[PDB]
């Protein structure tokens, strides 16, 4: 029930590496997962991994294993429900087939069997 | 599926409420603040930590310390009841000097109604006013009791506890300013350790910060209100009286015998404090520093601006000292040597309600010496340079120093929720 | 055992409706006279539980399901987005309007149980 | 809701049978002394009352059904003539005397069926 | 009747356990501060007492059945050379150790219980 | 078969406990031990054996007499609070005598702050002392309230009472030495009637035993420990001042109204008492007999080793006495007549503290005579002989020979034990 706002549309060449950001209000950061997805001109949609802003545990699927460096802030408490966090997304071995749109997904629940599951989107970001 | 109502019992859910608390203490001796009347305190103190759990305190609405506050107004009254009342030495004093407390005689009447002597005793100048003929500085304003000189004064630990149902809440948070929400709650059924150190300036034997010092206040940008310093590492204060005086027993009724202060053997000599001149100046450097995390410009220290709010005043070994305190705060800062400082004593300590009673301190024999950590402090602030001086002479300033960690919340076990669940 | 007491106070309402007996246990002259007040403070708020577990047929409960149908005007809220997600401090602040309407509701049920039961055992 | 608190006490016994979670809820320095010492009181008086349905079996009723056959030595009246016709303050005034015999066959009641009971759950 | 109040204090476990309503009845300024002292005291250890029963699944209950299987750490005695041997005072003077154990033992078997029920009543 | 726990509430088990008891009386007057503000004495005391049951009592650990003597002292201080305060009597005396107690004169103010009156009464020479000019006995030591001329000094029937949920413990064995295990157990709400006697070297209004007399004691064999005896047969003690004195009122004040002893009407005679020659001396060998069923040897009684514990002091009729026993402790045993004792008279009772108040007795009108029943004793023995003398002035060991057959435990009815039982 909070916004997820990211970067803006940075876009770099093959080889480098781009830094995507996605800061949370109006929910407590803590208390949900926050997963990375991304529409690339070639595929369809493909998921990348999520992050555990309160385990701080990690998980990815292994297309994207050894390229993303995926981190959170840690939240700074607005109310005793609220709270405004940050997560980072960064890649290793860049090409011109990871060109596309780019964001992240707070988890849906805290429990149960549909934890992770990205429900809350961000706006977007264009890579290169 | 269908959704019916079903009750929960022992549901972890609080409201911000307001109880009467109960002490608690560990402990061959009396204690004014009663710390022998409080049930035992608990030898194992469970402390649960509230993980995910966000808490919005505020230590200057805690009611904890308005509830305190008056617990040792009430506890020093109740002290001071059985005691002796020494309303028959307000009587007309001939008063010498020494070389300060006067040295002055008086007739009052004795066991025997219709026999009257003349005694002798020492004043300090402080608790007697010329009309030379002397007085008491009490006589025109209420009636004083000597304290029964059996009653210490040592500030003891109190522990705070919460009724059964009750709850308090802790924040272990080492960097948690004045009020916010804290996100390293725990929950108690009592404080930690407190104690009743009644202070002034100078914070005395309080509980220091972890990590680095913090500056509490509400609106800091409001001059008008007390800022509450808290140290991290406590410079050490050196208090005596050298004076080697003595105690006299004045039968002036029956069972009601006044203790008087007889006589200075050997030298006469200055009670004073120390600290040292590079921990305070590290200290004082420290606090310099978050006072620009709040400010920015220049930082100045300036004197104070009846004496009890004027200087730092305490109790030493019993007797109730102040020091004039303006050696240790005349400093400006931009971007061996034991500072000692001039305190005088008081044998009569008023109150501070509006006009009842006071109370005499009784001597004490021998020398005085006693040794403390001063970890707090309190400031206030007044063109293009900000001066803060040391001011407070507020009793609930002190206790808010402590209890900013704690808040009284009530329990409401009662939960109800739908669950596809119904009873045949 | 579990967290302890409270520990689940920020935790989601299904691990926190486990072990519900932490909470059950620690819920039972001037410092004389403020001590012996809390005391007896402490034994009403606990009886008045008690009292309403009684007048609902719940007396010696901590689960205790019952006949009222969830009214959707309380909550239109799925189970599962209430029970792993909500904690139990977040729910009753949602529920506090309607919590002195459910609260008659148990009573009339409980009313309205032996005294059916009451015919029951006329046979 | 219904009449109230106590508001059929000179009703009928059958009408007044019905709703007694009425009557179930408001039954739980010179001032502060005279204030606290009612507060001690009322705890005992209720405590005494829940006190006897425990050791009834009746702990959580409000009607209780039990195995004490009704012995015509207290009253020879038709539940017709009670229950529709003696108000309840009518009633007990006419079994005030045998009131305290009934109470102990009660508890030999609830004790003899946990013993009873006791040896069921032995299979 | 029986013996009365504490009667069977050293007669056998066997013929103790029969008529325990009788410990359950009787069981509920200087001199007027010291008289209310121990009626808030009394209150309190009673209260202490069905609490337990409460958080056991006993409340209302003078011989309660539970789940709990009897470890022999506790005492490797027969059934025969404790009821018809041991006296009450005898026996829980053996059990002291363990007793603060076995109390922790039945309430994790009365929330595990209700636990357990509420998804009976699910279906 | 297998074995489950199954838990049974209401077993017969207790602790040794210590809580504190509430007093219950029977009941147009008042009373010192607030024998009226207790509530009332069960009319059925419901005695219940405890059949084949054996408990270990001890007189000596007791705490119920280390709590009744805090309630006796407590409810003295309490019939003091509104009483009329003696400080004004504190004036030098002009005092006669007559023949003993003086004739005494002084200036006192009155109703008028300003107008003085001289006044005469007489005082017991105990009750003042020199400085020719006299005083009263106090003035150099503790405050003294007159006792308010209304309340009684009545030994009434005080029953203790154990809360709901604890129990007193007897012990109807009929020679129960104080210690031990008792066979004949059984269990009571209160305690039988208690009479608050305040007495000295002779124990009165007591109760008797049964079968023999006893003899009670801690380590007999360590001489630094108190004997108390107890008689099977009441030995008739007569007391009486003779002296028809007379009661004056002394207005000293707004209300304040201080009751003196006017003068002697008739005869001037002595305060004494009286007691059998034949029956204390059949009692004595009694007491005789138990001095060598604990000893051997050849048994001599003598003389106490401020007079409260030299003499058998108690009250008569309002006043107390201190009769010289002397006449009744001076006797060596190997293997008509009246024994009377001179009684002395004091109005002023200190207390036994330590340095607080006293009290005043206000004069009695008429003659004064009481009768009791010395039922117990106070021994204390010290070569070749045993010689055992009178002590006891100590008010806890008083009521120790009246507790020794009570015992405070506290019940737990909750009992847990296997049996082939499982629930569903
Ligand atoms: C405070 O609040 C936070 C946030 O609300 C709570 O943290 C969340 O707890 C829930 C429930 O406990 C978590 O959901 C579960 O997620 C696990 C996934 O873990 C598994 O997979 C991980 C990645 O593959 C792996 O790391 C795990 O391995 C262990 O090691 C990590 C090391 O970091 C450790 O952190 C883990 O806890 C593991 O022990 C593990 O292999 C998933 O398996 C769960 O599903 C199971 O359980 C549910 C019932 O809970 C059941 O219905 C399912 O069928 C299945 O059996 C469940 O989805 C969530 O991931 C946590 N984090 C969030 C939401 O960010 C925290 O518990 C609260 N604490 C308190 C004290 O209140
Ligand atoms: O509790 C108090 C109280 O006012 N105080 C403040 C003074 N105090 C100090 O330690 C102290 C600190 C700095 C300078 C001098 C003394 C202890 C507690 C009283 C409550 N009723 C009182 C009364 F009827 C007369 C006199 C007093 Br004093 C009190
Ligand atoms: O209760 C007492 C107490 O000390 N006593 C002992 C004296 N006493 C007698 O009967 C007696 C026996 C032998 C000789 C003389 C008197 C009754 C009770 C007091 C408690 N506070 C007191 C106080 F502040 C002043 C004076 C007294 Br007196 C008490
Ligand atoms: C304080 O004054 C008193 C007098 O009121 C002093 O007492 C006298 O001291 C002298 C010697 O200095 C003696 O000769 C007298 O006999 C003393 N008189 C009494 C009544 O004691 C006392 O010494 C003075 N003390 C101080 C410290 O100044
Ligand atoms: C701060 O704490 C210290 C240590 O407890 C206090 O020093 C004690 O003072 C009392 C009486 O003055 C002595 O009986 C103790 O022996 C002292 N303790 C030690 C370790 O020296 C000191 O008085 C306290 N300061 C204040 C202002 O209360
Ligand atoms: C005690 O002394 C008083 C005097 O202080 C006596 O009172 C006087 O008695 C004489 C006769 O003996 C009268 O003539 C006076 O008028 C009395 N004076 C007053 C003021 O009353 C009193 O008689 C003496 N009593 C005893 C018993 O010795
Ligand atoms: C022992 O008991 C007797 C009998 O109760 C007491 O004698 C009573 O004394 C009071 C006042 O002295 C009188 O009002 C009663 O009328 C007396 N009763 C009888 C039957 O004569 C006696 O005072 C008691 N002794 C002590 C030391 O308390
Ligand atoms: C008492 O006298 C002093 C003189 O030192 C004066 O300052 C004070 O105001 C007076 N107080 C009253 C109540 O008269
Ligand atoms: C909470 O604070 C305590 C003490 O200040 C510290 O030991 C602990 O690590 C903290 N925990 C968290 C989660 O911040
Ligand atoms: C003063 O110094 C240190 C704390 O820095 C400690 O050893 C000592 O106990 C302190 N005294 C107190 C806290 O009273
Ligand atoms: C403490 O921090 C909170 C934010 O965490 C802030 O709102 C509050 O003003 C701070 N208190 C002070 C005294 O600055
Ligand atoms: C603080 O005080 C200033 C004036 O001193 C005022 O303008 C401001 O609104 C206050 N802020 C708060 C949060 O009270
Ligand atoms: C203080 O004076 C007394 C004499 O009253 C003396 O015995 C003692 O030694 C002196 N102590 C000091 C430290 O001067
Ligand atoms: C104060 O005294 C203590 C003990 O006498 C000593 O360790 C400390 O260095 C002193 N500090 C100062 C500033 O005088
Ligand atoms: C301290 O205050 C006095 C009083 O006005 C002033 O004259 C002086 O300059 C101040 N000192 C500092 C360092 O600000
Ligand atoms: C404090 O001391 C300074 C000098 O160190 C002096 O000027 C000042 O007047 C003193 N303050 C008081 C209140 O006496
Ligand atoms: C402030 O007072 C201290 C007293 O120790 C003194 O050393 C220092 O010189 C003063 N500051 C000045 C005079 O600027
Ligand atoms: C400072 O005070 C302490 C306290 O005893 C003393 O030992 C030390 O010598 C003093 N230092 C100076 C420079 O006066
Ligand atoms: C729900 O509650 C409202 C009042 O809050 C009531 O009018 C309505 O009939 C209820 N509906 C159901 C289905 O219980
Ligand atoms: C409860 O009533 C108040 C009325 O002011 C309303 O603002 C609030 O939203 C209501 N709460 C719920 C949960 O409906
Ligand atoms: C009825 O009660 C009487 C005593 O009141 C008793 O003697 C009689 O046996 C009882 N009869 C029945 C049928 O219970
Ligand atoms: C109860 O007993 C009294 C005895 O005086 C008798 O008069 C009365 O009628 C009896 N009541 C009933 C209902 O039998
Ligand atoms: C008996 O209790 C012990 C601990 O006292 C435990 O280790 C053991 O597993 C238990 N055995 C059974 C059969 O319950
Ligand atoms: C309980 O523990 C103590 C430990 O000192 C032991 O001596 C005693 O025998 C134990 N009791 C039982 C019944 O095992
Ligand atoms: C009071 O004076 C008397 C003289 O009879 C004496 O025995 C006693 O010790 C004195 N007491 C005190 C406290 O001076
Ligand atoms: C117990 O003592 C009482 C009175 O002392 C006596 O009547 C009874 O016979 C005794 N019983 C036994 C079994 O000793
Ligand atoms: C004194 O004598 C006998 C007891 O032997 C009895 O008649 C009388 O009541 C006794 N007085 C008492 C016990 O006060
Ligand atoms: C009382 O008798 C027991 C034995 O029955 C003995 O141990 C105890 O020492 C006796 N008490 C006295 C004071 O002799
Ligand atoms: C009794 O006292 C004697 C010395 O007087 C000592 O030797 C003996 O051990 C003591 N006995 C007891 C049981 O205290
Ligand atoms: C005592 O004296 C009064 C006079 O005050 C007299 O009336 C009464 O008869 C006398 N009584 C005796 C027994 O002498
Ligand atoms: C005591 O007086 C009573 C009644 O006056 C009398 O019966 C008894 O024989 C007397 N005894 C003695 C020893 O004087
Ligand atoms: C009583 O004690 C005195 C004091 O020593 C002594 O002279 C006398 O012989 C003793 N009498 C007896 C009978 O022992
Ligand atoms: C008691 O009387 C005897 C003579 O009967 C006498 O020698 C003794 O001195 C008296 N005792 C006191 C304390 O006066
Ligand atoms: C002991 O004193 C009594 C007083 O009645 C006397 O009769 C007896 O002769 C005395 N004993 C002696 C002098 O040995
Ligand atoms: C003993 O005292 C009683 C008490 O009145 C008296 O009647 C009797 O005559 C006296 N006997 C002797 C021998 O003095």
């Amino acid at each position: 029930q909070g916004q997820l706002v990211q970067s803006g549309a940075t876009t770099t060449k093959p080889g480098s590496s781009v830094k995507i950001s996605c800061k949370t209000s109006g929910y407590r950061f803590n208390f949900y997962h926050i997963n990375w997805i991304r529409q690339t001109a070639g595929r369809g949609p493909e998921w990348m991994g999520w992050i555990s802003p309160y385990s701080g545990d990690k998980n990815l699927a292994p297309a994207f294993q050894d390229r993303v460096n995926m981190t959170t802030d840690t939240e700074v408490p607005v109310t005793s429900f609220t709270s405004t966090g940050a997560a980072y997304m960064e890649i290793r071995n860049l090409t011109s087939d990871d060109t596309g749109t780019y964001f992240c997904a707070k988890g849906l629940l805290r429990d149960g069997s549909s934890t992770w599951l990205p429900y809350l989107w961000g706006q977007g970001t264009l890579l290169t | 599926a269908k959704k019916w109502v079903t009750v929960y019992y022992g549901v972890p859910v609080w409201k911000e409420a307001t109880t009467t608390l109960f002490c608690a203490s560990d402990a061959e001796v009396h204690n004014v603040w009663a710390t022998h009347a409080c049930v035992p305190t608990d030898p194992n103190p469970q402390e649960i930590v509230l993980g995910n759990v966000t808490e919005n305190f505020n230590m200057w609405k805690n009611n904890m310390v308005e509830q305190m506050h008056e617990d040792i107004i009430s506890l020093w009254d109740q002290s001071l009841k059985p005691c002796v009342k020494l309303t028959p030495l307000c009587v007309t004093l001939n008063c010498n000097n020494v070389n300060e407390m006067k040295n002055c005689s008086f007739n009052v009447t004795t066991s025997i109604r219709d026999k009257i002597k003349k005694e002798y005793a020492l004043f300090y100048k402080l608790d007697v006013v010329p009309l030379t003929n002397y007085r008491l500085i009490n006589c025109n304003t209420s009636v004083i009791t000597q304290a029964c000189p059996k009653v210490s004064f040592e500030p003891i630990p109190i522990h705070y506890c919460a009724p059964a149902g009750f709850a308090i809440l802790k924040c272990n948070s080492k960097t948690f300013n004045g009020s916010g929400p804290c996100t390293n709650v725990s929950t108690v059924q009592c404080t930690h350790g407190i104690r009743p150190v009644v202070s002034t300036q100078l914070l005395l034997n309080g509980s220091l910060a972890e990590e680095e010092i913090v500056i509490r206040s509400e609106n800091i940008t409001d001059n008008a209100k007390t800022i509450i310093v808290q140290l991290n590492e406590a410079v050490e204060i050196n208090c005596t009286r050298p004076n080697n005086n003595t105690r006299k027993s004045i039968h002036i009724g029956p069972g009601r015998a006044f203790y008087a202060t007889g006589d200075i053997i050997g030298n006469i000599r200055q009670a004073h404090c120390n600290i040292s001149k590079a921990r305070w100046n590290e200290t004082l450097g420290q606090i310099v520093a978050k006072l620009e995390e709040q400010f920015p410009k220049t930082i100045i220290f300036n004197h104070s601006s009846d004496p009890e709010i004027v200087t730092h005043s305490f109790n030493c070994g019993g007797e109730f000292f102040y020091c004039n305190t303006t050696p240790l705060f005349n400093s400006t800062w931009n971007n061996e040597q034991n500072i000692t400082l001039q305190c005088r004593i008081k044998q009569i300590i008023n109150m501070w309600q509006g006009v009842g009673k006071a109370m005499y301190a009784p001597p004490i024999r021998g020398q005085i010496r006693c040794s403390s950590n001063i970890t707090g402090l309190l400031l206030t602030r007044d063109n293009g340079t900000e001066t803060f001086r040391p001011g407070g002479g507020n009793m609930r300033d002190n206790w808010r120093s402590e209890l900013y960690k704690y808040k009284v919340v009530k329990i409401e076990p009662l939960g109800i929720a739908p669950t596809a669940c119904k009873r045949r | 055992f579990i967290l302890g007491f409270l520990g689940a106070a920020g935790s989601t309402m299904g691990a926190a409706s486990m072990a519900l007996t932490v909470q059950a246990r620690l819920l039972l002259t001037v410092w004389g006279i403020k001590q012996l007040q809390a005391r007896v403070l402490a034994v009403e708020r606990y009886l008045r539980d008690q009292q309403l577990l009684g007048i609902w047929g719940c007396s010696g409960k901590i689960i205790c399901c019952t006949n009222v149908p969830w009214n959707d005007s309380w909550s239109n809220k799925t189970i599962n987005e209430i029970w792993d997600n909500m904690t139990w401090m977040q729910w009753e602040k949602e529920i506090d309007n309607y919590t002195q309407h459910i609260y008659t509701l148990l009573e009339v049920s409980q009313i309205q149980q032996e005294k059916n039961e009451q015919e029951l055992l006329e046979l």
